[PDB]
């Protein structure tokens, strides 16, 4: 699952429009669905670019800025289990089966710091932007 | 510009102490061990 | 002339009541408070982890 969950570009969902007030609505300015590799716009002038986040295009810019801090540990995370993986093969053919478990142990410890780290820095910009009344 | 809610830091949830009221916290903790073992030592 | 009665003085009373307040209307009664953000308590994972 979490070779899936890396490689696709649905990790978040994202909307920004402006609402009408009088019985009718809304008038979706900006959507989109993204990952930290690539971003595919949904509807961003219906444009079907599938963006890397480098390049830029303003403020889900700097939502995605944020995003390249969230890198690296759901990378280490691949790493310990694909070790503790294929050493639970090698204790079949034990101390190989023991210290695999502690890296499937370690990687999720990196799991949660990886989703602390994701979901504290989109709610940081969650509040960065900038509040009014119109734009839901 | 006229500012909305700041950011809270990462160490934002021991706002409502001083820095002088933890620091006092853990000499407190320190040193009423010490009197429970020296307590015990004297004492069956 | 203007100033020995307040043309100046009372006009500036009016254009510059004229086009709206952003005043203590919406410091009082504007503002719900919402649920804790994670950010809120964050860094007590990071203590914890």
């Amino acid at each position: 699952l979490l070779g899936i969950a890396v490689s696709t570009d649905y990790w978040l969902y994202l909307e920004e429009g402006i609402i009408l007030p009088q019985n009718q609505s809304t008038e979706v300015k900006m959507s989109l669905h993204s990952g930290l590799w690539r971003v595919c716009f949904l509807a961003g002038e219906e444009r079907g670019r599938c963006f890397t986040i480098e390049y830029v295009m303003e403020s889900t810019v700097n939502v995605l800025k944020m995003i390249r801090s969230a890198t690296p540990f759901p990378l280490v995370s691949l790493f310990f289990m694909f070790i503790g993986f294929i050493l639970s093969n090698i204790g079949h053919i034990t101390i190989l089966a023991f210290v695999s478990g502690i890296f499937f142990i370690l990687s999720g410890l990196s799991l949660v710091v990886g989703l602390v780290l994701y979901i504290s820095s989109i709610n940081d910009e969650m509040l960065n932007r900038t509040k009014d009344a119109e734009t839901y | 510009k006229k500012p909305q809610k700041s950011k809270p830091g990462v160490f934002s949830f021991l706002d409502p102490l001083a820095y002088e009221i933890w620091m006092c916290i853990v000499f407190a903790y320190i040193g009423v061990s010490v009197v429970l073992f020296l307590v015990s030592r004297f004492s069956p | 002339k203007l100033s020995e009665q307040g043309v100046l003085d009372k006009l500036k009373n009016k254009w510059w009541y004229d086009k709206g307040e952003c005043g203590a209307k919406d410091s009082g009664s504007k503002e719900k408070t919402s649920a804790l953000s994670l950010s809120n308590v964050a860094g007590v994972f990071y203590i914890l982890v």
